[PDB]
């Protein structure tokens, strides 16, 4: 009924309504870096 | 009489699907290359 990964988290389950196996892929994410001049000059910033 | 069990006697310790991994577990297993009694069903 359940599968597990190396980290012991769930990788896939069998749908209790339709006997198919569904993969769980974590939603896209990533770091955000801010490039800015000092507040003593300007309050305009860029986002990376 | 005894024979060589080779690598028999390994079963899944639980009901979780696992794949592509080397898993170390402690459970009741048949020792490898252990002696198992050989029985006959003739005469
Ligand atoms: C309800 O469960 C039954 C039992 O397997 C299954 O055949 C059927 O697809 C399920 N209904 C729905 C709407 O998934
Ligand atoms: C702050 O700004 C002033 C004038 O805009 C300048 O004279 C001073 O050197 C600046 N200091 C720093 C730490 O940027
Ligand atoms: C199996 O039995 C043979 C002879 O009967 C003996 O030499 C051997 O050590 C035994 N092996 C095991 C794993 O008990």
């Amino acid at each position: 009924q359940f599968g597990r990964d190396i980290a012991d988290t769930t990788d896939a389950v069998r749908d209790p309504q339709t006997l198919e196996i569904l993969d769980i892929t974590p939603c896209s994410f990533g770091g955000v870096s801010v490039i800015t001049p000092g507040t003593n000059t300007s309050n305009q910033v860029a986002v990376l | 009489a005894y024979t060589n069990s080779f690598t028999r006697g390994v079963y899944y310790p639980d009901k979780v699907f696992r794949s592509s991994v080397l898993h170390s577990t402690q459970d009741l297993f048949l020792p490898f290359f252990s002696n198992v009694t050989w029985f006959h069903a003739i005469h």
